Order: structure tokens, then C-alpha cells, then sequence
DNA sequence: GGAACGTATATACGCATATTGACGGAG
DNA sequence: CTCCGTCAATATGCGTATATACGTTCC
């Protein structure tokens, strides 16, 4: 199983050719954190203009990418991350997302692997 | 629908099966997709292919 | 085995419980303890892993303290009588 | 049922007397957003001289106060919020929290009520 | 509930359905629909009402030390992501 | 026999009763003493009284200090 | 119920009248920690003289008093004592015993109450 | 089955390579004494830095190694120790752990086996 | 008479957990 | 013809409801 960073997901809904080919090459379930969904959901209304087209693109992404809820198990993983690596205010959100990947034993796929190499036990895939 | 459990594999008539406790169970008439990657089974209600997502996205307009 | 495999199916009842059937190329094998974790749409199932594996998992993946503690001794006090 | 704001819940964990006097007065269930749990768990270790005392004061709380998992309903409510009020990177965490009070039709307890006046349909208790 | 703070009884267990059980005479009984915590260590079984109320939480909190100050909540937790 | 459990009182015809899970249970032919202090109930297999314990300690010499 | 401090147990085994007269007058359950039993068991052989007498008298005590075994619930309480009060090498043993009183909601009976006033929720009986 | 000396478990908790590498060769059940658990819980909070690790590292150990409760059988074994080797105040902790190893018919794993050569019938592994 | 109440047998449901037999397709 | 995926049934352990009635002892 794979969990896409928010940034990787943003490139997928943007049909970015570089990411989209690497996604279709991946054999295995392709999962999405609900934290990322909340970020995506806000980006739909960032501008007045082409919302609804951003909304139309996000909806087809949700129909195909199953969403992991953020629950007690992931919040246990988050606490364990703060215990080993220390607390980092800037990395709270990304640590919530990785915590879910830990909880479900999934490789975490990201453009920013250096920000996660302090999370013990996280399988990483840098792009 | 947010719980953990432990369990053992078991035999149900010539095929392996795993019980789903009530808090982790899906419906009775719910189609599931099951994907193993190593020893990590991922199960979820069936959704539709990755290509169809990529196909559908590129047939829609991108913004900017 | 192959590293990846995929199937589709629905659930059945196997007693008084729900269950899902694992085909040959998804099954974990007989008498393997499992951890099941469900989070909305997704149920992830994987083997419990509690031998040592402790030493690996995550102990050597986790930072270690600066030094090893020196065990405190002499805990049992003198008591009159 | 009440959902405690994270600041209310930090104050309870840290033993502020004004918060502990008022909390007891509340009827029915008292709940925490899981987003609040994550914030609360990171604070535990921020100041190493108080870690142990905060680890056990927070642990005592989580043995009593149910923690709401962040689910599709809360996410739908989060989308409802941004659609009505507009996107705001700063307000995401508080709106996620509020989105759970909404999803459970709970009343949201906070001192900083002016921060939640743009959230349509929230039941607010201003302290 | 209960005229006296202490009260004592003796007897054996009995089976009720498929579990084992102990009868509680009136001067030993908890109430009706009272959720119990049970702990057994060696010879001793202790049974007492569970505490799950905010009055209980607050009472457990107040008997513990306080940290020296109250935490300034960190805000701005979310980063900008390039792209909407 | 070192376990914890939760449970609820129930009515077993005209007298209250409490269920004891397997790991917490005593036998079926053991005599127990049940002492309530406040709302804490303390159960254990019946032995001598405290008074008879002191009576027995009294028929033996006391340690020299 | 009542858990007896080891020193109280020692005076009881030794039939100190001021202690045997008070113990009889308690109307709750009288409980002996397996830690105290390990101390007493070693005390049988502290000196050479009267070992059989200390053996004998400890026997008739252990034949009557129920023994709390030191188990996971007690260690849980021990950890919380350490968290609220700070570590102390000197008080570890007394805290394991007090931890058992906490676990069974028993009043702790001691000649040394001042030493246990840093254990939250412990109820004391000072003799 | 194997019961670890408290020092082995402290070095396991604190990431000692000499002990982490040696423990993986151990076949069968690896067990901890509840007493050893108490000593480990106390250590977690002695240095306030390092407290968040250690807390995290001890937790992971306790999710995997069964902890043995100290009960009447273990106390009978300690009585037999003390009858055969005499009382010794400073050896009480170590003899409680060995007593549990004796009671469960487990081999005691230590790199101070000369401290334990006076316990009869104790199966030793000397690192 | 009959409350109150301690004692003694039932018959049940929920749900995890066993185990075993038969039909039928695709290697 | 055999794997081995899909039907099945059925049993037991055990916590958890609930009933009925045959007692005493004290108005």
C-alpha cells in the first residue's frame, strides 16, 4: 500500500505528466490521508475563478483514492513520533499524515523525503 | 468504524479466511478489493481503476 | 510468491461473524496471528510480528539515549525489626 | 454534548483553575476533537522538565474524555465551512476541530468565540 | 446508600448462566445499573464503581501537581503547498 | 489470577449479584469473605479471624526486639 | 480495605500490643502486600538467633491475611506516582506497596505518613 | 524460556549495541520480571531530556515482552533462596527476579552471573 | 397472608471461535 | 481427476440478559 503526500496528490489532480506516469507504474493499493483531503478541499475555494472545475477534478480523485480516517491509532503513531524525534510545530501536519501510513504499514510517497527521515519505521519513496 | 483487533487465519472449506469483528466488518452485500503488497493486505470497497482516474482527469480541463 | 497480488470479492458469514476469503496468492498461511486496523474506508491486515523483531522494530530504527542508565541499587531499606 | 476547544483542553491538562471550575458545571458528554488530541500530545514533551507531569495529566484526561475520530462527515463539514466563509490557511486547524463539533451536533466550548463566528451552524458556548 | 460505612458477608459463589457470580446482600450491594471495575491480585478481588464523570476526572486532576505554567498554543500548523 | 475487568450489577431474583469473569473467578466450592468499606468491595477466600490470629501469636514468645 | 505498611506488618508479626490492639479494631479488610511478605521472608534470617521463631510467627500471619500480588495494575500505579512526584531511589519499595493500595482503592496504614503525602489519591491512616 | 536481568533490559531500553545484538539470538520466550518493569518505569523520568525517548523505547518493549507478576509462587522461591544463601539486603531485588525465573523454569540472562551463583537450581546464561 | 429477601435452577441471545461436507470450474 | 474458490451447515465457550418458585424471618 502507498500513501501519497499532499503535494504528490496535488500534482495528480493537476494531471502533471511527471507524477501521473509514476503513479500508474505503482503496483499496490494507493491511499489518501483525510488530512490531505481537508487540504485539497480548501484549495477548491482558494480563488473565485475555476472552483467547481477544481471541485470536479477533486471529486474523481476521491472516487478512486480510498481515504484513511485520522483516528486513535494514527494519533498513537503521532505521539510516538514526537517521543523519538522531538516536537516540531512546522511538521505537525506532515507527521499526522505519515502517522497514518505507519498505522496501515504503507510506504509514504513524497517529494520531500528529508522531512520524514526522523519518523522511525516509515517506508519512504522519494520522487 | 475506527477500531483495531487481533485475529488468526483459519480454514473455511479449502480456502483461508480471516474473521472481521463487528466493529471492523463491512456490509454483507459490499464488493471489496483486496491487494497484498508483501504481507500487508489492504481491503476497501471497490472504487475503480487508476487509469480511469488519469484518463478522466486528462479528458477534463486543467485550471490556471 | 509474487510481491503484489490483487483480488475482488464480497464478505460472507462464517459462524456468527463476518469474514473475508483470502485466495492462495493473498493468504498469510495457517496459524499466523494478525493485526487488523480499520480507518473509515480501509481495512489493513498484516501479521502481528512480536518475536523479538522488537530489536528491529522498532528498537534499532528509533534514536537511542546519549548513555545507558546506571541501575540504581540498594532499593530495599533497613526496617527496624 | 460538548466539544472542548484545544485551548480549553490545554488549560484543563495544565490545571488552570478557571477552566476546571467551569468544566465540571457542564452536563452531558464532554468530548475532544482528535485534532485536539494531536495538539495536546505534542505539548506534553515541549518542556522536558514538565513532560512526566503532563504525560500523566493528559493520560488521565484521555481515560475519561472520548476522542472523536476525524471522518468523512467532519470532512464534509469542513468543506461546508470553507464554502461559506472562504479559505484561510491560518484557520484550518480550528475549523477542522469545529467541523467535528458540527458533525456530532455538539456544542463547542471556547474562550475565543470571535474566531468561530464565521462557522455557520455551530452551537457555541462562549466562556 | 448504606447505613454503615463497613459491612461484611461470607458465602460461596454460584453459577448464573455461563459465568460465575457472587450474590450481594443489601448492606453490601451497589446500586442498580452501576458500572463496576474489578481487579484481582493474588488472593484479593476488589470491586468498586467506575469513575468516568468529569467530576471524577477533575478530582483526579486536582490531586496531582500542576505544571509551572500553561502552554501557549502553537498556531499556523498548516504549510503552504504549491498549487491550490 | 492477575487481571482487570469491567462489569455491571444485575438482579438474580430478589438479590443483587455481580459476574466474575474467568480470570478473576474463584472456584465453586471455596468460601469467601466479602467486606464493603464505603463503596469499595473486597473479596478473598475466608481464613481465620484477626482476633484468632492475635490469639495464636500470643501463645508464642515475642521476638527480642 | 487496608494495606499494611511493612513496618506495621513487622510489629503485627511480633505481636506489639499497641499494633495488635489497633489492627483488631479496624472493621475493613486487612491486606498484606507480597512485597511486605518478601521483606518478612528475608527477615527470618536477619540474625542467627530466633529465626525459627520469626519463621513460625510469619507462618501464622500468612495463614490468615490475604496477600496482594504485585502485578501489571500495580506497576501502572507506580509509574503514575513517579510521573506526579518525580523519581526517588529511596522510596521505590514503599511506592510499589502504596501503588498496590491505589490499585485496590485501599487505605494505606503506616507509621510514616509524611513520606507518602506526595502520592496522589492515596488515602492514609497514620499510627 | 528466558528471563532478562534488569541490566540487560536497561541496556535494551537504551539502545546498547552489545545487548541488542546478543538478544536476537535468544530462542523461545523472552520474559521480564514485573520487578524489572518497575525499575525501568523509574528510569524513564530520571533525566528530563531523554525522557520522551526511553518512555517510547520502554513502551515498545512492553508491547512485545510478557511481564511476569510477582506472586505466591515467586515468593516461595525467594523464601527458598534466602533459606539456602542467607539474607542479604542489597541482593533482594536481584533475588526477586531470579525467584520468578526459578518459578517459571526460565533461564536467567545476565552479564553479572557471579551475583547469582548463590541461587540454587537457577539456570544461568552468562554474557 | 404476605412483604422482604437469601437461595437454586432454567432458557435465551450476542459473537468470537471452532470444524467439517458438498458443488463446480479451470489447470 | 485434483486444486480450491464458492456455497454451506453446526458446535462450544462465555459474557450477558431474563425468567420462575421455594424457601426462611418478621410484620
Amino acid at each position: 500500500a502507498y500513501v501519497l503526500d499532499t503535494n504528490v496528490a496535488i500534482h495528480l489532480r493537476d494531471g502533471d505528466p511527471e507524477v501521473t506516469t509514476r503513479v500508474t507504474a505503482l503496483n499496490g493499493a494507493i491511499l489518501l490521508s483525510i488530512i490531505s483531503r481537508v487540504e485539497l478541499e480548501g484549495g477548491v475555494y482558494r480563488e473565485a475563478a475555476q472552483a467547481g472545475l477544481r471541485r470536479s477534478r477533486l471529486d474523481v480523485m476521491l472516487k478512486v483514492l480510498p481515504v484513511l480516517d485520522f483516528d486513535g491509532a494514527a494519533a498513537d503513531e503521532y505521539r510516538r513520533i514526537v517521543e523519538s524525534a522531538g516536537y516540531s510545530r512546522r511538521k505537525v501536519v506532515d507527521r499526522m499524515i505519515a502517522a497514518q501510513a505507519l498505522a496501515h504499514r504503507a510506504t509514504f510517497v513524497t517529494f520531500n523525503a528529508d522531512d520524514f527521515r526522523d519518523i522511525p519505521g516509515l517506508s519512504l519513496l522519494a520522487w | 468504524h475506527h477500531a483495531r483487533a487481533t485475529g488468526k487465519t483459519f480454514r473455511s472449506g479449502n480456502s483461508e479466511a480471516v474473521r472481521l469483528p463487528r466493529d471492523l466488518a463491512f456490509g454483507a452485500d459490499v464488493e471489496l478489493t483486496l491487494i497484498r503488497s508483501g504481507d500487508v493486505l489492504t481491503i476497501y470497497p471497490s472504487k475503480g481503476s487508476i487509469a480511469d482516474l488519469v484518463a478522466t482527469l486528462n479528458q477534463m480541463p486543467r485550471p490556471d
